[PDB]
């Protein structure tokens, strides 16, 4: 019925300028404000700004005049420019159909979103370290620590996907160095430590990196 | 400028319960209050506009109302497809401001975690950094306090944590706390301990190891 | 003898749109072309009559309605328009033969922390009739539950304030509006 398709580069270095564009295909482009919303990772939603068919803009004061919102009335598009970006601007940016000009309610339709990550880090493959089951135990636990990688994501399977029960792959955590760190864990019966083999399958497509790591009990 | 206080921050419920989240406005925003649903990976969708009006295509169990200053989103008979995070938005006065959210999670019985501790591998020590990983598994109450003790010295400021979403089967969480330390600092100490405080444990359980054993 | 248009356009204070001010004008000799050519009006649209001053010195009773709204609502001060201002605050008839003048007033009606003095009717059970003026502060019943003059759940105060900060976009900045109507007894 009405669809919004947005695009733009999402991998920026600090001090660069984020430039996203949204295209409207459906509802009268004149009778609505067109807005940008932001959602930092695990930090709730924040309203950036908006523009109407006549070019009037409302901006969020939180951005220190770093925001510029433009409109192209001959292509039914509107764009977002954010200068002097920092890692604090890392978020998912949505474009949306804002308020109408009759009774002033909106946020009806949303773009698919653009993931934007601001980091001065270079692409790096992860190092994979074992989390060995201790000399203890019922049920035991083992896994892999996937550290020092940029950017996201990494995909972790166990025994080439042959085992999925009890697996827990934790969401990545941004270390203070600017690299990501993740941990994947399995609970397995402690009577299976000597007979069954457990191997990490870690894939990092950005660096074209594959690491297979066998996880065994550490000998005393 | 306008503060939108959303309560509670998080709440547990089960299918079929009646649920109301509240959004309290700093000033009178009249009828300019929207409610949005938000799920991991999915684009946010509008639920309520103008405080009380229902977005087309949204089921009838979703209701809304307001006073200009205190607003309320209500689900009559909760369904599985409603376990998400709900946000309110005022557009009464510029700048438009959101609430902090209300996460709606599945209720189940109390489940004590299983705790495991993992020393740093020799291979990682060769690189010069040590990572000690503590794992909490299969617990329903999200409230969990993990404390690192290095030779009985309470470690803070070098511990990063991470938690999964509610499992699609048993509806539990699992948590990983990683303590990061330089190789030199690691070899300066003997006992590495992970103390876990959780509702399902009558006493705080401690999993530990001794460097070298 | 030269008309008191100064007292309307130049007026130090303007009215909230819901309580729009109406000035009668008679014994009036006015140059209407001099107003139409003034760059100080962003908006000057005459429906039906059109700008001309040879029309009888003044009609039987020239009415000057004045008030403040925001930028995006200026288009609603016009015949046949629908919107919150035209439904609930100030309506013009379809057979309207008069002029609508507007200008941006961000410098006069905007405070740094927000000028909350200009208000508009936000709720009403029915659409206004043309040239109707509703001052009712009756608690509006939005839901099925009555209000009994007490605010509460789905029980609103019927008037909402504009924010009017200078940092607002042009669409949300205050605009002063003057609507001149001409009616034709005797002629001045
Ligand atoms: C609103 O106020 C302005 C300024 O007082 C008036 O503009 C003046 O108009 C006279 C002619 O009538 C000129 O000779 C002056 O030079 C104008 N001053 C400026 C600075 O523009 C204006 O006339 C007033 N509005 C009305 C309807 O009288």
């Amino acid at each position: 019925e009405v669809q919004l398709q947005q695009w733009g580069a999402g991998l920026l270095k600090p001090s660069e300028t984020l430039s996203l564009t949204c295209a409207v295909y459906g509802g009268s482009f004149s009778g609505y404000y067109w807005s940008w919303i932001r959602q930092p990772p695990g930090k709730g939603l924040e309203w950036i700004g908006e523009i109407n068919h006549s070019g009037s803009t409302n901006y969020n004061p939180s951005l220190k005049s770093r925001v510029t919102i433009s409109v192209d009335t001959s292509k039914n598009q509107f764009s977002l420019k954010l200068s002097s970006v920092t890692a604090a601007d890392t978020a998912v940016y949505y474009c949306a159909r804002g308020w109408d000009l009759d009774y002033y309610y909106g946020m009806d339709v949303w773009g698919q979103g653009t993931t934007v990550t601001v980091s001065s880090a270079s692409t790096k493959g992860p190092s994979v370290f074992p989390l060995a089951p201790s000399s203890k135990s019922g049920t035991a636990a083992l896994g892999c620590l996937v550290k020092d990688y940029f950017p996201e994501p990494v995909t972790v399977s166990w025994n080439s996907g042959a085992l999925t029960s009890g697996v827990h792959t934790f969401p990545a955590v941004l270390q203070s160095s600017g690299l990501y760190s993740l941990s994947s864990v399995v609970t397995v019966p402690s009577s299976s430590l000597g007979t069954q083999t457990y191997i990490c399958n870690v894939n990092h497509k950005p660096s074209n990196t594959k690491v297979d790591k066998r996880v065994e009990p550490k000998s005393c | 400028a306008i503060r939108m206080t959303q309560s509670p921050s998080a709440m547990s419920a089960s299918v079929g319960d009646r649920v109301t989240v509240t959004c309290r406005a700093s000033q009178g925003i009249g009828n300019y209050l929207a409610w949005f649903q938000l799920k991991p990976g999915k684009v946010p969708k509008r639920l309520i506009y103008a405080a009380s009006s229902l977005q087309s295509g949204v089921p009838a169990r979703f209701s809304g109302g307001g006073s200009g200053t205190e607003f309320t989103l209500t689900i009559s008979s909760l369904q599985p497809e409603d376990f998400a995070t709900y946000y309110c938005l005022q557009h009464g006065f510029l700048p438009w401001t959101f609430g902090q959210g209300t996460k709606l999670e599945i209720k189940r019985t109390v489940a004590a975690p299983s705790v495991f501790i993992f020393p740093p591998s020799d291979e990682q020590l060769k690189s010069g950094t040590a990572s000690v990983v503590c794992l909490l598994n299969n617990f329903y109450p999200r409230e969990a306090k993990v404390q690192w003790k290095v030779d009985n010295a309470l470690q803070s400021g070098n511990s990063q944590e991470s938690v999964t979403e509610q499992d699609s089967k048993d509806s539990t969480y699992s948590l990983s706390s990683t303590l990061t330390l330089s190789k030199a600092d690691y070899e300066k100490h003997k006992v590495y301990a992970c103390e876990v405080t959780h509702q399902g444990l009558s006493s705080p359980v401690t999993k530990s190891f001794n460097r070298g054993e | 003898n030269l008309c008191p248009f100064g007292e309307v356009f130049n007026a130090t204070r303007f009215a909230s749109v819901y309580a729009w001010n109406r000035k009668r004008i008679s014994n009036c000799v006015a140059d209407y072309s001099v107003l139409y050519n003034s760059a100080s009006f962003s908006t000057f649209k005459c429906y039906g009559v059109s700008p001309t001053k040879l029309n009888d010195l003044c009609f039987t009773n020239v009415y000057a309605d004045s008030f403040v709204i925001r930028g995006d609502e200026v288009r609603q001060i016009a015949p046949g328009q629908t919107g919150k201002i035209a439904d609930y605050n100030y309506k013009l008839p379809d057979d309207f033969t008069g002029c609508v003048i507007a200008w941006n007033s961000n410098n006069l009606d905007s405070k740094v922390g927000g000028n909350y003095n200009y208000l508009y009717r936000l709720f009403r059970k029915s659409n206004l009739k043309p040239f109707e003026r509703d001052i009712s502060t009756e608690i509006y019943q939005a839901g099925s539950t009555p209000c009994n003059g007490v605010e509460g759940f789905n029980c609103y105060f019927p008037l909402q304030s504009y924010g009017f900060q200078p940092t607002n976009g042009v669409g949300y900045q205050p605009y002063r509006v003057v609507v001149l109507s001409f009616e034709l007894a005797t002629v001045c």
